[PDB]
């Protein structure tokens, strides 16, 4: 009907938009025609005084591919898509190649994404990721969440689960879980399931409605014509191992500390704070030494020495570094 | 046909200011389309909004902004429903009544069609009916969705929601379609406060009674994290404090005017924000000042505003966090008070056990939460927690302790504020072992150490600073306590120096130094 | 001239059995009011459902009323409420989590300040838990003024005994 | 859910609104045969 | 028949009606005078609600429960569909 009376103009694609918007429902494609329509009749309008039309320009009026990505990415927000948000709270510092276990990883979880779209009789697959505390375990699996490309893709972190009762956490669980089976592709991510448990080692305490709610939901299949994929991250592994928890996952990807002078040099360089003549002196005295740190507490550490005086910052830094040590 | 909206409406006359974002992007998407010539209208065929929603903490600019688009607008009166006063008892009152509400705008539009005039439907308090379902709230959200979009089509109604706790708000209710244009109306910055300012003190001005020594952008720089109705809550005190001066100090008309001291008196005295600063609170943990005793004071003074400074200016990390940790009686509370007032923040809380007694798990987390929300919804805050152990119940028998609590508190210990924020959180403890065991000290960025008086010379400047001996009785103690070590804390010496002021004017000294030997430990 | 509204409520939380509801009287009597209605906290409750908010919206037909007839030439009004603490409760956050006297606060919080202004009322207070009312409750747009009226010292007990025995 | 549905008992017919009326204008034939006899 | 009649002094609504009716159909059907030319047939699918006292013998004797076929029901079930 638009282009009935040539108001659309002749710079816009309809095929792109229908392939850049996934899983959108009928609502919402009419939401954004409405407000990108209004965005552009909002053009010949001005607000300050006594409303005046312009009706000089009003054989001018078009609409621009401009105005439907403004109205996308401001006025509408899918609820069974993705968002962008998300990403970028969780890889708020970004990714940085400072060595090979990121290649492997990255390589791997592209290897396993591959397996459950063109496979027929593996129709659920999952995998945990796990190392020591600070070594950045959660960026890696958004990254691969966002990589994968999958149609619909959530995260289900105990973030928003402050002061729920397990029968909450296990009713949200289920939710999720439920609302992840109506799509042809879903990806969902488990973030710290030692803290979904409510584990503490004295006792130990924790609870068991949840694992057992998280057991048996790990090898039910989705309807017949659907796959899905499961990522979780973990700590502490040896304590799953105990309650014998690694049986339902298939694999496990291990992520490793910095461990050489060359990486944590090349590291520095990558995130440059310090200068040549400083970086002098601080290879000198790492190349001859071992160092055992995680980046996050490398960054903590960079940035609380950065607030000395010009002439003090290295001295703290490497008193802060021994300080703290490797402690294999 | 006579336009939408008035002839003779302006917006400097609306008297709202600090808005101008919503109210142009409320415009933009709502009233855009019925301003338009409706002959290119009729063109693009395409349908008008349907609902709009405003939230946000209490006091800041919803109701006034409600009824300001209601009387903008050249349509006919709008209706009210003031709170959830639709409900009745009888088995089909409550769906009688929201159905009676549309009645007027389906017959207008049956009798008319598409010259039918525009309707005004304004809710208020919405989150009290239509709460999410899943037989007493479940049967009129059905029948407000219903008439919201049914089987017949309307296109002459605009709803207005109000609500202070959007979440619990339906789902189904908040799709294209219906109530989909929603808005927060949050603290104003600076600007808007000198605009407030300026709206609510222009009559006076046009009549020459405003002295000539009061200048708004002082009072706009020293108001931070004001919401509208206090800045409206200040001036009302201030004119009051003056016509009660002027009235009390005596026909005598004509000379009244507010002068600067009135405005101060008004905001020290009579306004207390609610997202600002406190002193009580200082005044009350702080009851005997700080003396300087010792380098490790000085240490701790010179290392705390490193991380204030740190937290204020870095970008990567605008998360910190820090542990004060030491022997009983060492006086960690006063330490950490002092490091928060220095810090200057516009938000500065204290969360302490001495408000929760009798509370259960899910209270004190409740409490927690709140607190913590609310520091997230200004751009700088601190808040300091005391006395872990006891927010824990922690008793060596058993061990026994809450772990909703402590699961609650490990998690609220690494969740980042919005984007663009920052905060800052302190805590104290007099146990650490503890705290190791049960796996806590890995989520905190720093520690530190408050070291107990281990140094006879310490002692003779603290009781110097104090001034309670004179200079034959301090050579007395210092004969005999020179010779060795000390450890005693700061508030165990002030407690046993009131015991002993109260002997005999001679044999104070005796008791004192036998006290002092009683309460000796090893190091 | 100035043009600034009057305050709409003040509060006083002390001990029982004070002097409190003799002060409200003679405030009321001092400004040449109306009668004033005097309301029970705990009687209002009850148990169907829609009953609590009548009671409480039947309190301020007069007020309006008396607006709508004689416009800004209107008298004043005054309400006082007893043991106000008992119907005002903090409301909860978490979904699923309300409580059951949740719809009452909402209503005296529409009726004290909503689209429709009142300038002929007045709202006195009293209670003996200031600590466990509401928040939204306390703003300077409603009870903006709170005051404590304690165990009187040895000038109030003589002056007290001069006025009951004179 | 505390609600409850109500039953009527109307009351439209009174037994006692029969006397009066029929009594009243039992007495008001003399009346009309006189006033139409004065007139003859 | 079991949306009218149900265990009387049960409900808690205007349960004033419900025991009336139910009390007025048992004096009706089998009370102080004697019938012999009236017959009742009742259909419901909760057995267990209706009133113990409207059972007995007398009142209401036959009672019979369908269930599911079995095979030998199916293929008459369809031969009679398909004629
Ligand atoms: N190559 C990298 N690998 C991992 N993290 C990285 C890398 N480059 C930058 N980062 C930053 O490291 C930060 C570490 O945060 P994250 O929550 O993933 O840590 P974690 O050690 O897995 O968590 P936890 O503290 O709960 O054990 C991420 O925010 C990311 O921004
Ligand atoms: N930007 C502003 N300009 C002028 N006045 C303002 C502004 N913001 C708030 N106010 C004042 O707000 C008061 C009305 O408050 P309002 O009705 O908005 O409160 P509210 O947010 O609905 O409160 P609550 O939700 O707690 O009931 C008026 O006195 C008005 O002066
Ligand atoms: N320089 C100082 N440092 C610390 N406290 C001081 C100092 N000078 C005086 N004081 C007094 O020390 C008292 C110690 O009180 P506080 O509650 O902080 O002690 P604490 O030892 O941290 O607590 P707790 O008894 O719970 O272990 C404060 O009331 C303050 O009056
Ligand atoms: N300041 C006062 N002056 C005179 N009488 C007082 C005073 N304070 C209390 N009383 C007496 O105390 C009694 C109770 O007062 P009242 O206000 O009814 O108490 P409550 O606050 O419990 O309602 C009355 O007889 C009143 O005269």
């Amino acid at each position: 009907r638009m282009r009935g009376h040539q108001l659309l103009s002749a710079d816009v694609d309809i095929k792109e938009l229908a392939v850049e918007t996934k899983n959108f429902s009928g609502a919402e494609l009419e939401g954004l025609v409405r407000a990108a329509q209004s965005t552009a009749m909002n053009r010949h309008i001005k607000a300050s005084t006594k409303v005046e039309v312009d009706m000089e320009k009003a054989e001018s009026l078009q609409v621009t591919r401009g105005d439907f990505l403004a109205s996308l990415e401001n006025d509408i927000k899918p609820a069974f898509g993705t968002n962008q948000e998300d990403y970028a709270s969780y890889i708020m510092n970004g990714i940085i190649k400072w060595g090979d276990p990121v290649t492997r990883v990255l390589d791997d979880g592209e290897l396993l994404v591959q397996q459950t779209k063109n496979s027929d009789r593996t129709p659920l697959v999952s995998v945990l990721l796990e190392g020591p505390p600070h070594s950045g375990k959660t960026a890696l699996a958004a990254k691969i969440a966002e990589e994968s490309n999958f149609p619909f893709i959530k995260i289900c972190s105990p973030d928003k689960m402050i002061g729920f009762s397990e029968t909450a956490k296990c009713q949200a669980m289920k939710k999720i879980f439920d609302d992840a089976y109506k799509s042809q592709l879903s990806c969902v991510v488990v973030d710290d399931i030692e803290r979904l448990l409510d584990y503490v080692p004295i006792g130990p305490r924790f609870s068991n409605l949840v694992l057992q709610a998280l057991l048996v939901l790990l090898k039910k299949a989705p309807p017949q014509g659907r796959k899905l994929l499961i990522i979780g991250t973990t700590s502490r592994k040896d304590v799953l191992q105990e309650m014998e928890m690694l049986n339902a996952f298939s694999t496990t990807i291990h992520v490793p500390n910095i461990a050489t002078g060359e990486q944590l040099l090349e590291a520095l360089e990558l995130l440059g704070n310090f200068k040549d003549k400083e970086r002098t002196t601080i290879a000198q005295q790492v190349k001859g030494k071992k160092v055992w740190i995680g980046i996050k507490k490398l960054l903590m550490l960079i940035e609380m020495s950065l607030q000395m005086d010009p002439e003090y910052r290295v001295r703290k830094f490497l008193a802060l570094l021994r300080e703290e040590g490797a402690s294999p | 046909r006579q336009s939408i909206i008035n002839p003779d409406w302006n917006f400097e006359k609306m008297g709202i200011g600090g808005l101008d974002k919503e109210f142009s992007d409320i415009f933009r998407r709502a009233f855009a389309s019925r301003v338009f010539p409706p002959e290119i209208v009729e063109q693009m065929g395409c349908k008008h909004v349907k609902g709009i929603l405003l939230y946000g903490p209490p006091g800041c600019g919803k109701t006034l902004l409600a009824r300001q688009i209601g009387k903008m607008l050249n349509a006919r009166e709008p209706k009210v429903v003031n709170g959830p006063e639709i409900l009745n008892k009888y088995v089909g009152e409550s769906e009688a009544n929201i159905r009676k509400l549309f009645a007027d705008a389906e017959e207008e539009q049956r009798r008319l069609g598409a010259n039918s005039g525009l309707h005004i439907i304004i809710f208020d308090e919405i989150d009290a009916i239509c709460k999410q379902r899943g037989g007493v709230h479940d049967t009129v959200v059905n029948q407000l969705l219903s008439k919201i979009d049914g089987v017949e089509q309307l296109n002459n109604i605009l709803v207005i929601g109000m609500t202070n706790r959007p979440d619990l708000i339906d789902e189904a209710l908040l799709r294209p379609g219906r109530l989909e244009v929603k808005m927060e109306i949050g603290l104003p910055d600076e600007k808007g406060r000198l605009q407030i300012l300026h709206i609510h003190t222009a009559r006076m001005r046009g009549h020459q009674l405003l002295s000539a020594d009061v200048d708004i952008k002082e009072l706009a720089v020293e108001t931070k994290n004001f919401s509208g109705a206090e800045l409206e809550g200040l001036v009302r005190a201030a004119q009051s404090t003056a016509m009660n001066r002027h009235i009390k100090a005596s026909e005598k008309a004509e000379s009244l005017q507010v002068t600067r001291g009135d405005f101060l008196a008004s905001l020290e005295n009579d306004i207390k924000p609610a997202f600002g600063t406190n002193q009580e609170d200082y005044a009350s943990y702080i009851m005997n000042g700080i003396i300087k005793w010792g380098d490790p004071v000085t240490r701790v003074l010179d290392d705390g505003e490193l991380l204030v400074q740190q937290t204020k200016n870095s970008d990567r990390t605008p998360l910190v966090s820090v542990l004060l940790e030491g022997p009983p009686h060492s006086g960690k509370t006063a330490l950490a008070a002092k490091i928060a007032e220095e810090s200057n923040f516009p938000f500065i809380k204290i969360c302490s056990p001495d408000k929760m007694i009798g509370f259960s798990e899910t209270a004190k987390c409740q409490a927690m939460k709140k607190i913590f929300d609310d520091a997230y919804k200004s751009q700088l805050s601190c808040v300091v927690v005391d006395d872990i152990e006891r927010l824990l119940d922690y008793v060596p028998i058993g061990p026994r302790f809450s772990n909703l609590v402590l699961q609650a508190l490990l998690v609220l210990l690494k969740k980042a504020p919005p984007q663009g924020r920052k905060l800052l959180i302190i805590g104290t403890t007099s146990r650490k072992d503890v705290l190791q065991e049960m796996e806590m000290l890995n989520a905190f960025s720093t520690t530190i150490h408050v070291p107990n008086i281990a140094t006879g010379e310490q002692l003779l400047e603290a009781l110097e600073l104090l001034g309670n001996f004179k200079d034959k009785e301090r050579t007395t103690i210092a004969q005999q306590v020179k010779g060795k070590k000390v450890w005693i804390g700061i508030k165990k010496l002030l407690m046993l120096i009131e015991m002993s002021l109260q002997m005999d004017p001679e044999y104070r000294v005796r008791k004192f130094l036998a006290l002092l030997r009683e309460e000796g430990a090893s190091p | 001239q100035m043009g600034c509204k009057h305050v709409k409520g003040i509060l006083l939380y002390g001990p029982p059995g004070c002097g409190k509801t003799l002060l409200a009287r003679q405030i009321g009597k001092m400004l040449n009011a109306r009668e004033p209605k005097v309301v029970n906290g705990p009687e209002i409750l009850n148990k169907y459902v829609g009953e609590s908010e009548a009671n409480i919206r039947k309190l301020f037909a007069d007020a309006e009323e008396e607006q709508r007839r004689l416009g800004a030439n209107s008298g004043l009004h005054i309400i006082i409420f007893d043991e106000i603490d008992a119907i005002c409760k903090q409301r909860g956050s978490m979904a699923g989590s309300t409580g059951v006297h949740d719809t009452v606060v909402n209503q005296l919080l529409s009726k004290i300040d909503g689209v429709e202004q009142l300038n002929n009322i007045l709202v006195i207070g009293m209670t003996n838990r200031p600590d466990l009312i509401d928040e939204a409750l306390l703003r300077p747009g409603r009870l903006e003024v709170k005051m404590e009226i304690g165990l009187p010292d040895e000038k109030g007990r003589l002056q007290i005994l001069h006025i009951h025995t004179a | 859910a505390i609600f409850a549905s109500g039953i009527i008992m109307d009351s439209s017919i009174s037994k006692q609104a029969l006397s009066e009326i029929e009594t009243r204008h039992s007495e008001i034939i003399k009346l009309e045969n006189s006033i139409r006899e004065l007139h003859d």
